RNA sequence: CCCGCAGAAGAAGCACCGGCUAACUCCGUGCCAGCAGCCGCGGUAAUACGGAGGGUGCAAGCGUUAAUCGGAAUUACUGGGCGUAAAGCGCACGCAGGCGGUUUGUUAAGUCAGAUGUGAAAUCCCCGGGCUCAACCUGGGAACUGCAUCUGAUACUGGCAAG
RNA sequence: UAGCUAGUAGGUGGGGUAACGGCUCACCUAGGCGACGAUCCCUAGCUGGUCUGAGAGGAUGACCAGCCACACUGGAACUGA
């Protein structure tokens, strides 16, 4: 068992990178309410796998680039 | 840091006998202890919430000899302390050690006692201790020193003592001139006259 | 390098130290890693006064830790007493 | 055994041909000390006469409380008109921590521990009006056994 | 109120001003006497009351109250102002503190004199 | 649009108590059922009963004692504009113990108290006095 | 720290007293001089100005000024409101967003439970201990409402599938 | 203050670092950030804590301790663990 992340691909255009929303669901510190919050992160993935709008597991590495510091593990629900 | 004014001033403003003199003689020989002090002396103008408060606080200080500040600590700590605050505000001010000299009998006033115990003439557990605000504890021996034993001011207070009511909570033993201060008076041990209620509400308006 | 030293704290006149681990180069009373017992030079009778887990002292001595000359001295007089 | 205490007395006054008439209400606030409690507003146009007035009404239409030891039975709201009023029972020894119609109110009706809170209008007579609804509504336990149909032992 | 309305945009604390701004939460100010003059009071009042326009060490030209009866000032004059307006007249938010730098204090006072910088009499 | 079923049962059971009324009906749901069973179980209300297939109606049969209602209060906690969870630590007493606060739990609709007694917290639906 | 020496000897002021707010009189002035936190006071009987006597409150301090929170439910999450007091867009349509009737299955994201790790020391609080007492120092606890990971529960909310 | 960004975003390969890395360079791709507030402007050392408050909050960050930055102003490296 390994620390893994699931999102959505908001993006994959830059070459052999994706875009990856992990929205969580937080509760408001003051008013209480749940309110969706976002988390942009730029996934390294070899050999351009992930599509648009595929949910995708993700795990922490070294980093890759100026903002690339997690790799793909392992896609699912990838239907067009 | 003590009151140096006059006492039967100070008596005849609460309205009771404060004890600021020996008890030789009566307050109403002493005074007009009925009138209060000043000018406009005969007028009872009528008394607020807040005013009554004070007067009381006033008359519970006046009575041990505690500036505001002390005062105001002593109630903070007794709210601190876990049980009835009034209560636990008159069990600490009992416990002092000038007013411990006091019931005891080394002083005919709670003046001169503080006066013996700022001299260095008491001794707390074989300890000659100097604090009139020094908490005595349960179980704790206060003596007259030697020097201060053949002064005849501690025996005719001695005297006067035994005249006057005997506490529940101290031993004293006039021949040898030492009390064993036993435990911390209860509030049904002390007086009645005192309404620490009142004290409670204005330190927590 | 890692040390085990009193870092003075109390009142003026009335000095009470606590035997900490440090990295030496840190300050007195400043950053420490472990805090291993007290002395208190000026504890009177009827009062521990000096306190020192040995088992910690042994462990970090193991580690490579040096030993402040005070603090061997409390830690002789520790086992004497014991 | 019928403590009563007068929160307020304030003048009033009436315009007329001649030019202004002044008299007096007094708002009291009689009670047992055993859960009674009862207000009564007098008028006259002399402070005594108005003081008496308002002490008859009082006496009479009195209201009785659940009182659990000397303390509150639950945390009470209470409103009319512009006075809404908080009150929460409290350990032994806190005292009457109550405004002041609030304070004279509860003290004679019997409450020797509540923390309380008067929000909104504090004008004496609605304040007093609140506080006396919300004394009467509060119910004890019981009460609440009776209504559910179970033991008391059963609710706690 | 609704809790998204909050969540978007929350609840401003109402931001106070000051109603002493050139003491610059100086609890005192060094100024000196522009110009000193007499000036008349709000409709429940009848008086000449004393007052001096003063350039403070921090730029601002305010205006300030001189308490107490007579005083030894003129333009030029370095004074100490405080806190305090003059609920009648408009617009005056300092006095000057008697007992300071160039103000002396009240002349034959026996009462309050520590408000009026004056020296305990023998 | 009907954004809160349990919210409206609460209402109607509200407006029911006031105006007299011997029995509330509404749409059934297994939840709006849930919490019925566990006010009929604490003596709010008399009996509930659901009937049909199709499109079931829930039933409440409501509860007098002296002429006046039996429920007291009845207030929404949790609702769709705000959720409200609390831990086993921080589950309300309701005027002081005596009202009871329906909370549901993992292991089912419950009461506050019956929550506190087995050790789990959950989604406070309502508070009832 | 202790012992001895002499002698009440060397040691009390500051504010206030119309209401709020504990404490009142006389004289002087006469909308002047002045006061004032608010409301107000003073135009010839001023408990409100200034002096005196008397009193009240603090006391080696006492007032004033500045500053923050409180009271202030006066930005209202707890905990407000919008017919006439300030406040419903002139009316609609509609994207983002917020919310979502009813049943079953599934997931376990929110939620809940347990454990583990961490949450520096000081500080706060509790029971003790040491300075003659206190302040102050100090032993041990409690707390640090948090965060992370793992293992569960699945009623509710979310996701997915069929109705 | 609604658009900002060309080493800019990503890739391949060299170089560089004690170390990963547009850190740097050549080429390729045309990306990347942004109404969950980018960019721009004003203010500010951060925290344990402190004051206040029943609490939730509000204000604050002197002293003591942890972290950071600076050393007349602006750049630069050398020595060295
Ligand atoms: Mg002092
Ligand atoms: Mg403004
Ligand atoms: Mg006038
Ligand atoms: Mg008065
Ligand atoms: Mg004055
Ligand atoms: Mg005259
Ligand atoms: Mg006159
Ligand atoms: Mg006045
Ligand atoms: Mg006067
Ligand atoms: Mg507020
Ligand atoms: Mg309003
Ligand atoms: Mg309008
Ligand atoms: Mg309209
Ligand atoms: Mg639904
Ligand atoms: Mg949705
Ligand atoms: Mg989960
Ligand atoms: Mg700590
Ligand atoms: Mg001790
Ligand atoms: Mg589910
Ligand atoms: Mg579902
Ligand atoms: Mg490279
Ligand atoms: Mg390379
Ligand atoms: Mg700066
Ligand atoms: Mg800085
Ligand atoms: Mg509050
Ligand atoms: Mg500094
Ligand atoms: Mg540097
Ligand atoms: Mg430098
Ligand atoms: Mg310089
Ligand atoms: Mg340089
Ligand atoms: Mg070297
Ligand atoms: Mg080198």
């Amino acid at each position: 068992k390994i620390r893994t992340l699931q999102g959505r691909v908001v993006s994959d255009k830059m070459e052999k990178s994706i875009v990856v929303a992990i929205e969580r669901f937080v509760k408001h510190p003051i008013y209480g309410k749940f309110i969706k919050r976002t988390t942009k992160l730029h996934v390294h993935d070899e050999n351009n796998e992930c599509g648009i709008g595929d949910v995708v597991e993700i795990r922490e590495c070294r980093p890759l680039s100026k903002t690339k510091s997690w790799t793909l593990v392992r896609v699912v629900e990838k239907a067009v | 840091a003590r009151y140096l004014g006059p006492k039967l001033k100070l008596s005849r403003r609460e309205g009771t006998d404060l004890f600021l003199k020996s008890g030789v003689r009566a307050i109403d020989t002493k005074c007009k202890i009925e009138q209060a002090p000043g000018q406009h002396g005969a007028r009872k103008p009528r008394l607020s919430d807040y005013g009554v408060q004070l007067r009381e606080k006033q008359k519970v200080r006046r009575i041990y000899g505690v500036l505001e500040r002390q005062f105001r600590n002593y109630y903070k700590e007794a709210a601190r302390l876990k049980g009835n605050t009034g209560e636990n505000l008159l069990a600490l001010l009992e416990g002092r050690l000038d007013n411990v000299v006091y019931r005891m009998g080394f002083g005919a006033t709670r003046a001169e006692a503080r006066q013996l115990v700022s001299h260095k003439a008491i001794m707390v557990n074989g300890r000659v201790v100097n604090i009139a605000s020094y908490q005595v504890s349960p179980n704790d021996v206060v003596s007259i020193r030697e020097k201060a034993k053949k002064q005849s001011r501690v025996k005719a207070a001695l005297e006067l003592a035994e005249q006057r009511e005997k506490p529940t909570w101290l031993e004293v033993d006039a021949g040898k001139m030492e009390g064993t201060f036993k435990r911390k008076p209860e509030r049904s041990d002390l007086s009645a006259d005192i309404n620490e209620h009142l004290i409670v509400e204005l330190y927590s308006k | 390098m890692v040390t085990i030293r009193l870092a003075r704290h109390g009142a003026k006149k009335r000095p009470f130290y606590q035997v900490v681990v440090a990295d030496s180069r840190n300050a007195r009373n400043g950053r420490f890693i472990e805090r291993v017992g007290f002395f208190n030079p000026i504890a009177s009778e009827k009062e521990e006064g000096t306190r020192l887990d040995l088992d910690r002292i042994a462990h970090w001595v193991g580690q490579g830790a040096t030993i402040s000359d005070r603090v061997a001295a409390l830690i002789k007089e520790v086992n004497k007493a014991a | 055994e019928l403590q009563e205490k007068l929160i307020a007395v304030n003048r009033v006054s009436k315009t007329v041909k001649g030019g202004r008439i002044f008299s007096f209400t007094a708002l009291t606030v009689v009670g047992d000390g055993n859960g009674r409690v009862g207000f009564g507003y007098g008028k006259a146009r002399e402070v005594p006469a108005a003081i008496q007035k308002a002490m008859e009404k009082a006496r009479r239409n009195m209201i009785n409380v659940a009182l659990n030891n000397g303390t509150l039975q639950h945390p009470v709201k209470g409103v009319h008109t512009g006075s809404r009023v908080f009150m929460q029972p409290a350990s032994e020894g806190t005292g009457i921590i109550a405004g002041g119609a609030m304070r004279a109110v509860l003290e004679v009706a019997g409450v020797h521990n509540v923390l309380a809170k008067a929000y909104g209008s504090t004008n004496p007579i609605n304040v007093v009006r609140a506080t006396i609804d919300g004394l009467e509504n509060m119910n004890s336990p019981a009460m609440v056994a009776a209504k559910r149909g179970k033991s008391v032992e059963e609710i706690l | 109120a609704t809790v998204n309305q909050l969540v978007r945009k929350p609840r401003a604390r109402k931001v106070a001003k000051s109603n002493v701004p050139a003491l610059e939460a100086c609890p005192q100010k060094r100024g000196v006497c522009t110009r000193v003059y007499t000036t008349t009071p709000k409709k429940p009042n009848s008086a000449l009351r004393k007052v001096c326009r003063v350039r403070l060490t921090n730029g601002f030209e305010v205006t300030s109250y001189i308490g107490g009866e007579g005083h030894n000032l003129q333009e030029h004059s370095v004074i100490l102002i405080r806190g305090g307006r003059v609920k009648d007249l408009p617009g005056v938010r300092y006095h000057t503190v008697r007992g300071a730098l160039d103000c002396s204090g009240v002349k034959d006072r026996k009462q309050a004199r520590s408000k009026y910088g004056v020296k305990r009499p023998k | 649009s009907m954004q809160d079923p349990i919210a409206d049962m609460l209402t109607r059971i509200r407006n029911g108590q006031a105006a007299n009324k011997a029995a509330v009906t509404m749409p059934s749901s297994k939840l709006k059922v849930a919490i019925a069973n566990v006010l009929k179980e604490e003596g709010f209300i008399e009996d509930f009963k659901v009937e049909g297939d199709t499109k079931p109606e829930l039933e409440l049969t409501l509860k007098y004692f002296q002429g006046k209602a039996v429920v007291e209060s009845i207030q929404r906690v949790s609702r769709p504009g705000l959720r409200i969870y609390k831990r086993k630590d921080e589950l309300p007493k309701v005027m002081a113990g005596l009202g009871i606060a329906v909370v549901s739990t993992s292991k089912g609709v419950m009461t506050d108290r019956a929550a506190r007694q087995a050790g789990l917290g959950g989604e406070i639906i309502c508070y009832v006095a």
